[PDB]
């Protein structure tokens, strides 16, 4: 009998705030005078998104990131800063899908038993995760490789999307404060 | 922000010379207009100006996920050997050991939207 | 060269009638990356088990 | 009151014996320059006053190792706020020329090296990671005209020196010198990274496959997260 | 023939050789011609030709010189040096590889303090670099080795026994992935205890008495009295047991699990996206737990997998600046993150902002001397566009700081001294090569005042004008830029600069263009001149 | 030393005077003295691409 043994644990459900494969964020307290792209402005430059949605009347809405990372910046960056007067207060969520699945089964109070976010299949070389891609490559280490399309496919990241990201700052800094976006 | 933070760095650097710049730096908010923007990137809340009860510390490892975590609170990491030969060590006090097994969590989602 | 120690160059004075041994000869582009599978999680740390009731209950994360 | 002359009288006053010098102690200060001749009239007209006996330079062959031996500590803040006041003049105020006077506004900032083998046992900070192996790096920062004095005078009370070696000047000279031909060196490579000198032709044909493969999972990825979130 | 003549005349000598000297950053062929000079001599001994012995040495040192990270190297060219007879340049290699890691790197610790027990021999001096060691890689999650070390020399050369107890009651604390064998260690030296005196090792007399309610000069029965004493003991034990492994636990089930790769391979590795998010993960637990050496620690042990990727140089910077407000640490963190990583842009921009607040502007200038030089002067035709970028806007800083201004209301020439706007214009003459055209005329725009439009108009919007460059003349945003300076100024009324622009620059444009110019300038049109909308668009039929 | 000499290739490309010494320095790759000319002619094509 040896005094040394392997630890054990027990699982803990899988909801939706132990999910470590979640990365949609849900934000709540929004005033109404905010719309989807006001919404992407917002949360665009911590990750890339795959989706914003905001359910209409329901003072809250979704930003569905691709990395874990990306997400919990957001969060930790993102609280209590207020959108439209209206202090927002950020936590995890889910899809809509899910939340229609779970509104149903809670209406029916039948099981509410969820499914983990799919995940990114490892090993994944390419991808730098939390960076940004807007618009040759000898794929060193020390570049970026490979990047998500900004909405989606994939794209290999070239050396020329440092001047676009610029040239399209300085666009939308003179054309927005004529006032043709508020984003 | 971002957006109006690299231009106006851009612009100073064009515009402003070193007299100038030295005269605008005052070391009181640690505000410099070279540095300053590059730092307040792409954090909003960054501001220029016990450790254990702050949100941060309580959920350092998971986002959301808010526990006391037990701690010594004497701890003696910090000092090296040589100096801890000099006199016999204090036996540790303690901190937040009955919170080891309840976790509580803030469910938002749940509580403001499936409930309304 | 250094962790078989066969191969070290202090002690393989001895080692060099009586299993796979790595030769010394290995060049940095075999296995160019070590990711493909070919690893295994490292192990657990050990516990003591007389105290075996000490660990919290539920981990915090839901691991497959 | 911006005179050095006067800050040094009321330093003297009143800070106990600060004309006594430390056992063993010894300050390197490396310095840049961008004009020779106004550094050398600042550098006699220093001279003229600290003696060659304590403070020497060595100009490596611009860089200017100011180094004391042996100093006291009232000489201590005269030659750093002299030395610092200059190098700052160079650039905000190069018309004034005034060498013993330090006009109003100007902050003095620096960093001086010290021998590792000291024991420190709120203006001035000790510096973490520093690249110079066996030397411990300081900054001094936010300096009027009187805090710069007060505070090198209660930092330099408290921190002692000892039994330094006989040629560390030498050491600390060559070191710097590695670690800046490195960094220039480092610099040299910027052009050069694609194929010329790294074996791209190769690197390529061993990492084509991967990134193939590794571009498939993304959109299979990308796919599957769209279905799971759709209702469709 | 001797060894070393036959070698050096060997053919596949020349072609290792080269190379290695044609590719000094692949380590493939670096580790093939090393392996190759070893194996050349088949003996090694303190016999063997001295001229190859050098070799070997030099070849060794070089390879260590161009790829600073090789923990495994470094240890085997001290072994080597070791065989050869002499050890003083064997501790001197062994300082050197420590001093390549800022003396943070658990393996070379480790295996210098096992070569350093059989050769120091003296207590005193070997037992401080123990302490010395500790201060750096002591709280390493995998230290068990090192620790394991310690204890077994203080158990087998110290004979007062309270070292022992000092060490491993300060070993009890630190959350490290081998708690449970120093615990087991701890629970059986105090099972093994047997009078009441030996619990002042533990601890001091008025602790026990206060604390413990444990009396040592309890004179009487003392059987059960050392049994209760024994008991209590435990329990606090216990209690820490269970601190510790609620620490362990959570770092190794959060973090620690999903790192696969820990050792430096060479500069054309990949490392993993997972990795790369757990690792910067871990780097902000780290930081969030506020322990400096423990941060320093964790710092320097994630730069081995993905030291050429300079995201872990610019959160290490970041930290130290804004959490710990150290910029001379930063500059020395980036100056030597420069060495390693290999975009440079971000570093380097970093870099520059950073030596531009400590207000050391001498170090400013010799770094744009620098990067100028490294181009061979000729950084205008670079084709990268965001160090010749940021290069520009730190040198027009510079110049504007150093050279007076030249034109009224101290309105600084920033774009317009002869020695930038020659790099400007020159880098504009290239009109499709570059990719930064579009940006050099917006940035060139803003001045807004009389003379200085004046200046800029008459050299580079009249000059290409009169060129007729089809690239420029067909982009609406050149003729946006061209429109916009002359709006904004602050001299003309403006019926002076409405009359100048509608009937001045607008006809200069050709009608073939109107395809490609009429988005932009209608986008301006709309923006300022309303009225005037009308007039463009018959105009532009 | 005695048929081995020191060059450097990133500081003859970038066109500087002491791309060759007898010292061990950072950044040095070891060359046969008989063999530095092969050793220019192989890094040819390169600098005439830096060059043009």
């Amino acid at each position: 009998m040896s005094q040394f043994i392997y630890p054990v644990q027990q699982q803990p459900s899988l909801n939706h705030f132990t999910d470590p494969n979640n990365t949609t964020v849900f934000i709540g307290g929004l005033s109404s005078l905010v719309t989807e792209d006001e919404l992407r402005a917002y949360f665009q430059p911590f990750g890339t998104i795959v989706y914003v949605k905001i359910p209409v009347g329901k003072c809250c809405g979704f930003v569905q990131y691709v990395d874990r990372l990306s997400a919990e910046a957001a969060i930790a960056g993102m609280q209590g800063f207020p959108i439209a007067n209206s202090r927002v207060r950020l936590s995890w969520g889910r899809s809509a899908k899910q939340t229609a699945l779970l509104q149903q089964a809670m209406l029916s109070n039948s099981l509410q038993v969820q499914q983990q976010q799919p995940g990114l299949q490892q090993p994944n070389y390419g991808y730098i995760p939390s960076s940004t891609c807007e618009a040759s490559s000898t794929m060193l280490p020390g570049c970026q490789i490979l990047n998500y399309s900004n909405p989606q496919q994939v794209i290999m990241q070239g050396s020329e999307a440092v001047v676009n990201s610029t040239n399209a700052m300085l666009n939308r800094l003179e054309q927005g404060s004529n006032g043709f976006m508020f984003a | 922000m971002n957006d109006i933070l690299t231009d106006y760095k851009t612009f100073y650097l064009t515009h402003s010379n070193i007299v100038t710049y030295e005269s605008s730096i005052i070391d009181s908010n640690t505000f410099d207009p070279i540095l300053y923007p590059e730092l307040k990137m792409s954090n909003p809340k960054y501001d220029p100006v016990d450790w254990h009860k702050k949100t941060e510390w309580k959920e350092a490892g998971h986002i959301g996920i808010t526990t006391e975590r037990p701690q010594i609170s004497n701890s003696i990491i910090e000092c090296n050997s040589g100096t801890l030969i000099q006199k016999p060590i204090s036996l540790p006090n303690f901190r937040n050991l009955e919170k080891i097994n309840q976790v509580k969590i803030n469910d938002l989602y749940t509580e403001e939207f499936l409930k309304e | 060269k250094v962790f078989v120690d066969a191969n070290r160059f202090d002690i393989g004075d001895l080692v060099k009638r009586a299993q796979t041994s790595r030769s010394r000869d290995e060049t940095c582009e075999s296995n160019p990356f070590p990711r493909l599978n070919n690893p295994k999680k490292l192990e657990p740390p050990k516990i003591l088990s007389q105290w075996s009731n000490t660990i919290p209950k539920t981990s915090i994360f839901y691991s497959v | 009151s911006f005179d050095i002359w006067k800050n040094l009288d009321r330093i003297r006053s009143t800070k106990k014996n600060a004309g006594q010098f430390i056992k063993g102690s010894l300050l390197i200060l490396p310095m840049r320059t961008e004009d020779k001749q106004q550094f050398d009239e600042c550098m006699d007209e220093l001279h003229k006053y600290i003696s060659k006996d304590i403070l020497r330079c060595y100009p490596q062959k611009m860089l200017f190792y100011i180094v004391l031996k042996d100093f006291n500590i009232l000489d201590s803040c005269f030659v750093l706020s002299v030395l610092l006041a200059f190098q700052k003049r160079l650039w905000m105020a190069p018309s004034e020329k005034s060498y013993f006077r330090v006009p109003k506004n100007i902050n003095l900032t620096g960093s001086f090296y010290l021998p590792k083998n000291i024991e420190t046992g709120s203006s001035i900070v000790e510096v973490g990671f520093n690249v110079v192996p066996d030397f411990q790096q300081f900054q001094v920062k936010a300096c009027h005209v009187s805090k710069f004095m007060n505070e090198l005078s209660n930092f330099f009370s408290q921190v002692e020196f000892g039994k330094c070696e006989a040629n560390v000047i030498n050491y600390f000279k060559r070191e710097y010198n590695r670690t800046y031909s490195q960094i220039s060196l480092a610099l040299y490579e910027l052009p050069l990274i694609g194929d010329g000198l790294f074996d791209i032709k190769s690197y390529i044909s061993k990492t084509r496959p991967i990134i193939e493969t590794s571009k498939a999972q993304m959109i299979k990825h990308i796919s599957e997260m769209k279905a799971y979130n759709e209702i469709s | 023939m001797d060894k070393y003549t036959a070698l050096i005349h060997d053919e596949n000598f020349s072609t290792l050789t080269l190379n290695v000297s044609r590719y000094p950053k692949s380590l493939a062929y670096w580790e093939k011609l090393l392996n190759y000079i070893v194996k050349a001599s088949a003996p090694i001994c303190k016999s063997t030709e001295p001229q190859l012995l050098k070799l070997i040495r030099c070849t060794y040192s070089s390879m260590l010189n161009e790829f600073p990270y090789l923990e495994n190297y470094y240890i085997d060219f001290a072994l080597l040096e070791y065989k050869l007879g002499n050890v003083s340049m064997s501790h001197k290699i062994f300082q050197r590889g420590l001093q390549a890691f800022n003396q943070r790197s658990l393996l070379l610790w480790t295996s210098y303090l096992k070569f350093c027990n059989n050769v120091i021999s003296h207590q005193k001096q070997l037992f401080k670099k123990y302490e010395t060691a500790e201060e750096y890689v002591g709280l390493h999650f995998f230290s068990g080795e090192f620790w394991d070390l310690y204890l077994e020399q203080i158990s087998s050369r110290c004979t007062s026994s309270k070292k022992y107890w000092n060490v491993l009651r300060k070993i009890l604390e630190i959350p490290l992935h081998s708690f449970s064998k120093f615990y087991a260690l701890w629970l059986q030296r105090i099972d093994d205890i047997m009078d009441l005196k030996q619990l002042s090792q533990l601890t001091s007399k008025d602790e026990l008495l206060k604390k413990l309610k444990i009396d040592i000069n309890y004179s009487g029965r003392k059987g059960p009295y050392l049994q209760d004493a024994k008991k209590k003991l435990k329990k606090i034990t216990k209690e820490m047991y269970m601190v510790v492994q609620y620490q362990v636990l959570e770092i190794y089930s959060i973090f620690e699990s999903k790192i696969y790769i820990n050792y430096y391979t060479s500069p054309e590795t990949l490392v993993s996206s997972d990795e790369i998010e757990t690792w910067i993960k871990y780097l902000d637990y780290t930081i969030t737990l506020q322990t400096d050496s423990l941060t320093h620690l964790n710092f320097q042990r994630a730069l081995l997998p993905l030291a050429h990727y300079d995201l872990v140089w610019i959160k290490y910077s970041k930290w130290l600046i804004n959490s710990k407000n150290d910029l001379l640490g930063a500059k020395n963190v980036l100056l030597m993150g420069l060495k390693f990583s290999l975009k440079k842009t971000e570093i380097i921009k970093l870099l520059y902002s950073v030596i531009c607040k400590l207000n050391e502007y001498v170090l400013l200038r010799n770094l744009l001397e620098k990067i100028e030089s490294s181009y061979s002067d000729n950084v205008e035709n670079v084709d990268d566009f965001e160090i010749f970028w940021d290069y520009l806007q730190f040198k027009t800083f510079c110049q504007n700081s150093l050279y007076s201004s030249r034109y009224s209301d101290s309105q600084s020439n920033g774009l317009l001294n002869k020695e930038l706007f020659d790099k400007v214009w020159k880098r504009l003459s290239c009109k499709e090569k570059k990719s930064g055209q579009e940006i050099l005329l917006n940035n060139l725009v803003q001045f807004y005042s009389k003379d200085t439009v004046e200046f800029v108009e008459k050299n580079i919007f009249q000059k290409i004008i009169e060129f007729g460059w089809e690239y420029y003349l067909q982009n609406g945003m050149f003729w946006n830029c061209y429109c916009r300076l002359i709006y904004f100024d602050t001299s003309r009324s403006y019926l002076d600069k409405r009359q100048y622009i509608v009937r001045k620059i607008w006809p200069q444009i050709d009608k073939k263009f109107a395809q490609s110019v009429l988005p932009s300038l209608t986008e301006f049109c709309e923006s300022y001149f309303p009225e005037e909308m009308d007039t463009l668009e018959e105009m532009f039929t | 030393m005695r048929d081995i000499v020191f060059v450097s290739p990133q500081l003859y490309l970038s066109s500087q005077e002491g791309w060759k010494s007898d010292s061990a320095k950072s950044g040095f790759i070891p060359i046969l003295k008989n063999d530095l000319q092969r050793f220019q002619d192989s890094l040819k094509h390169i600098v005439d691409a830096r060059n043009s």
